[PDB]
């Protein structure tokens, strides 16, 4: 019962144009998945997010556990019915002060009080009440020594316990999360153990911790080389435009990050040349749009100068315009990547993306040049 | 501004103002309200969400206190404020002060008036004021005026007399400057009736301003906490009795439904819509009914209250707004507890739509000669 269909592949690198069959519709891959919890906090309605072409977004299990709680989400006909989101949803396990034992993750109450145990079983039960289309296993995430290997094997045992507790694989898709940190021997072990489990998808965890970029993309490529070709590959916590393009070339299919929503609050708007810091003086008389090639409502209607005026005012709409546009940039980038894979022009697309972003190839980040060269894309 | 009245039932002017705008192809129903904006934007609502609201007025209110500090930018833009803020299709009346955040008093002389924006204070002489209107190019704009004789503190008769003379001197100065600019002549000046709480000065301001070729009148200084007082309600009557019937009457600082109906009886046509904005800012939703055929006020519910944590009904059953057709009280309550901006967005959509539908009931009631029943229905809900 495969949830992913491969539509096109790059004949030179690992890029994959695919499609996910989920209970709330089909999702084109590669896909960046916004964190809908932050989108609504940003003031973006369901209709706006839908009009941008988004067909899958994330919900934060721990946040929904604090408010309004899973009991209310159940009464509200799941998270779909609560926020009135018609398309797909992905929720985390809810694990990531928090002590970890074999029983599960322990949450202390502020200023003393009863603890709260989040076991693998309860993570599945909580996520079953939310009703998301894709659910994530509970894993043991460590910050280096014996604790790294200890947490990896516990993540495997917790994977088996989530699979056992997950009684409705026809309605929710459970993803495993590859551990091992930056240790190649541990990560390879976790890849060997977790791929034996019949889960519909796989996620790559532990790769947004502040490591070096060389160790970053090498752990990505090690993961994608051992993950099943006929199942999606989910790289968590990756949102920068360069990182997306590079990790698509390494074989990743799904991505999530709070980055687009965050910098929208900082006045910055994403563009093919990097970002525009629209709060700065230089945009006070810039009567052009953010990006005339962007189809979002902000770029079809407003100028940089007007957004600059709103940023120097009490109007919350200044954040709405940028949150709308930044999400649209992420969707536009990943759909343009997908078209290049369908049209067998992905390397030329990557060379043009890097050239527009950095200029001369000698100014490209060294880690990205190595990663792209490892899959046959030269600059 | 060619104004046409359908009838005047019990002092309420039912009609329509035709041939408005650059193309002259816009109309405005009276009595009605203007779309409330802040820095050229409806609060919490982009141009995209603004389209999700039924019954948005065709004329929007701008405030100099939010736009004066952007004078140099709009001057370089040259194309006008409506095009600059991405609302080229709407009508715009630029008022002097914001009704909710007007700033401190005591900056009015016979040489300059100050407004207050996000960046700070902007001092405007009559020259500077008309230079700013030239960059904005609004359809209508309130003439620079002195309205600080109308204040809560013990005001003097000499001060009320001064506000009349000062505003008239301002009015005559702006008219001389208007006829000296090609751009500024396309805009319509609105005279401002001042005079404080002194009857003789109120009547003198109304007669002297009506002598000028203004396109309408702004009734300034009638705001009231909690509402327009009986003393100022009577002052309002005496003023409008001195004004032509063929020109619109605007009022500032009067947006609550009870005092709106009170001022319509006095012959006031156009109102600001900042009351639904205030309801939104305190996390409330207007629920007062206006169907006549079957800090928080009683017209609303506070969705921060715990009784809505499980309430899966809409804000108002039968409301056709985006929030009530797609979301529940429990979702609105949750957004307010987690301090999410979608609460302000969804609340503002409903509060604007409910408020605009209230002004449809006023015009409908005037068609059927039933404003008495409507006023008693609004007042029975306090
Ligand atoms: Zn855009
Ligand atoms: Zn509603």
């Amino acid at each position: 019962p495969r949830i992913m269909r491969l539509v096109a592949e790059c004949s030179r690198s690992g890029a994959r144009a695919g499609e996910l069959r989920l209970p709330h519709g089909t999702v084109a891959t590669p896909v960046f998945m916004p964190v809908g919890t932050q989108a609504t906090m940003k003031g973006i309605t369901t209709e706006q997010l839908d009009s941008l072409g988004c067909r899958i977004c994330l919900g934060n299990t721990y946040h929904l556990g604090l408010r309004p709680g899973p009991e209310l989400i159940r009464k509200a006909q799941g998270l779909h019915g609560f926020m009135n989101w018609p398309h797909n949803l992905l929720t985390d396990s809810g694990g990531f002060l928090s002590e970890v034992t074999e029983e599960g993750v322990h949450f202390r109450s502020p200023y003393d009080g009863e603890e709260t145990l989040l076991s693998p079983e309860r993570s599945v039960e909580i996520q079953n009440a939310l009703g998301s289309d894709i659910i994530m296993q509970l894993d043991h995430v460590v910050s280096t020594g014996p604790l790294v290997e200890e947490a990896m094997h516990r993540s495997v045992r917790w994977l088996d316990r989530c699979i056992a507790a997950h009684k409705h694989p026809d309605k929710q898709n459970l993803f495993a999360i590859i551990q091992g940190g930056l240790n190649a021997d541990l990560r390879t072990t976790c890849l060997k153990e977790m791929t034996k489990r019949d889960v519909p998808g796989f996620a790559i965890g532990g790769l947004s911790g502040g490591e070096s970029k060389a160790q970053f993309w090498k752990m990505v490529a090690l993961s994608t080389s051992m993950l099943p070709k006929d199942k999606p590959r989910y790289l968590m916590g990756v949102g920068y435009a360069t990182d997306l393009v590079v990790c698509v070339a390494l074989g990743c299919d799904m991505f999530d990050c709070v980055y687009p929503t965050r910098t929208a609050r900082f006045g910055s708007a994403l563009v093919p040349t990097g970002n525009l810091q629209l709060k700065k003086k230089q945009y006070a008389k810039d009567f052009s749009p953010i990006n005339p090639e962007c189809p979002c409502p902000t770029c079809q209607t407003h100028s940089r100068a007007f957004l600059h005026a709103l940023l120097h005012s009490d109007n919350t709409t200044a954040l709405h315009h940028l949150t709308v546009h930044n999400i649209a940039y992420q969707l536009q980038l990943l759909s343009a990547v997908r078209s290049s894979i369908l049209e067998q022009r992905f390397p030329d697309f990557v060379r043009n993306f890097m050239r527009t972003m950095y200029g001369d190839h000698s100014l490209c980040p060294a880690w990205a040049v190595e990663a792209l060269a490892s899959v046959g894309i030269m600059l | 501004p060619k104004l046409s009245l359908i009838k005047v039932v019990n002092g309420c002017r039912l009609g329509k103002i035709q041939n408005l705008g650059k193309a002259g192809d816009c109309t405005v129903d009276i009595p009605g309200c203007l779309l409330y904006t802040r820095t050229g934007s409806a609060p919490h609502l982009t141009h995209q969400t603004l389209r999700n609201i039924h019954g948005v007025p065709g004329i929007a209110q701008l405030t100099l206190s939010s736009l004066a500090e952007h004078h140099e930018v709009l001057a370089e833009y040259k194309k006008g404020v409506g095009s600059f803020i991405g609302m080229p299709e709407s009508l715009f009346y630029c008022s002097l002060h914001d009704p909710v955040t007007p700033g401190p008093a005591g900056y009015v002389t016979s040489k300059s008036v100050s407004v207050w924006g996000f960046g700070g204070r902007v001092e405007m002489t009559v020259s500077k004021f008309m230079a700013i209107q030239e960059a904005l190019q609004p359809d209508w704009f309130q003439c620079l005026s002195d309205g600080e004789a109308s204040c809560a503190e013990t005001t003097s008769i000499k001060r009320a007399r001064k506000s009349v003379d000062r505003s008239l001197l301002f009015l005559d100065s702006c008219l001389r400057l208007q006829e000296e600019s090609e751009v500024l002549q396309k805009s319509v000046i609105i005279g401002v009736i001042e005079g404080g709480d002194v009857m003789e000065e109120r009547l003198r301001s109304a007669r002297e301003t009506a002598k000028r070729p203004v396109g309408g009148f702004l009734l300034d200084g009638f705001q009231g906490d909690p509402a327009v007082t009986e003393t100022r309600l009577h002052l309002l009557s005496s003023v409008t009795a001195e004004l032509p019937e063929d020109k619109p009457r605007l009022i500032c600082g009067v947006s609550r439904p009870d005092e709106v109906l009170e001022c319509i009886e006095r012959g006031v046509d156009l109102f600001e819509s900042f009351f639904p904005y205030q309801v939104t800012e305190r996390g409330c939703a207007l629920t007062f009914t206006f169907d006549c055929q079957l800090e928080m006020t009683s017209f609303e519910i506070n969705l921060k209250e715990k009784k809505y944590q499980e309430d899966f009904d809409p804000l108002v059953r039968g409301c056709s707004c985006y929030c009530c057709k797609n979301h529940t009280r429990a979702y609105i309550h949750h957004l307010l507890m987690t301090n999410e901006l979608l609460a302000g967005v969804l609340l503002m959509m409903h509060n604007f739509e409910h408020y605009f539908g209230f002004f449809c009931s006023i015009r409908e009631a005037l068609k059927n000669d039933t404003l008495a029943q409507l006023k008693e229905l609004i007042c029975r809900q306090m």
